[PDB]
């Protein structure tokens, strides 16, 4: 291979690795993040279902 | 001019008309706190894979 193909396939490699860790680093961050304020996709432990409660009015007024 | 309620007549279930409000926040609820915020878009693969240590796919 001449240095012009095997220089320019090492630039190449070099911006997929460095993208790859740039998002490495990122996802870190967003995981401490979205771990120490509940508020993403992730880390989302289960709350119950609000759909459980019956609004039916009771056998007695105050509930 | 009394006339007794038949079989089944005093536990139906009837209709009154009022002119009291209906009570607005009759639990007294406080503000219910704001939902996560969506996550929307389309559905893209993922960047270089899984880019898990040296595995390219
Ligand atoms: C296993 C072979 C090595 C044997 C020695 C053991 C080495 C240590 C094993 C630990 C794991 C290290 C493996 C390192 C490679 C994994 C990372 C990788 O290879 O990238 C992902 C790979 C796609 O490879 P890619 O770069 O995209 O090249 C495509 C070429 N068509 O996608 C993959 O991850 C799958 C590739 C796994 C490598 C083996 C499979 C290669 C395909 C050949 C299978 C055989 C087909 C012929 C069947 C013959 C039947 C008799």
């Amino acid at each position: 291979d001449g240095p012009e193909k095997n220089y320019e396939r090492t630039m190449a490699i070099l911006q997929i690795e460095a993208e790859k860790a740039e998002l490495r680093l990122k996802e870190l961050e967003v995981r401490r993040l979205m771990r120490a304020r509940g508020d993403g996709p992730w880390f989302h432990y289960p709350t119950i279902d609000k759909e459980l409660i019956d609004h039916s009015p009771k056998a007695t007024p105050d509930n | 001019g009394w006339v007794r309620p038949d079989l089944g007549d005093l536990s139906k279930v009837t209709k009154v008309k009022t002119d009291r409000p209906l009570p607005e926040n009759p639990y007294h609820s406080r503000a219910r706190p704001e939902p996560n915020p969506e996550v929307e878009g389309d559905l893209k693969p993922a960047r270089h894979g899984s880019r898990l240590f040296f595995w390219t796919m």
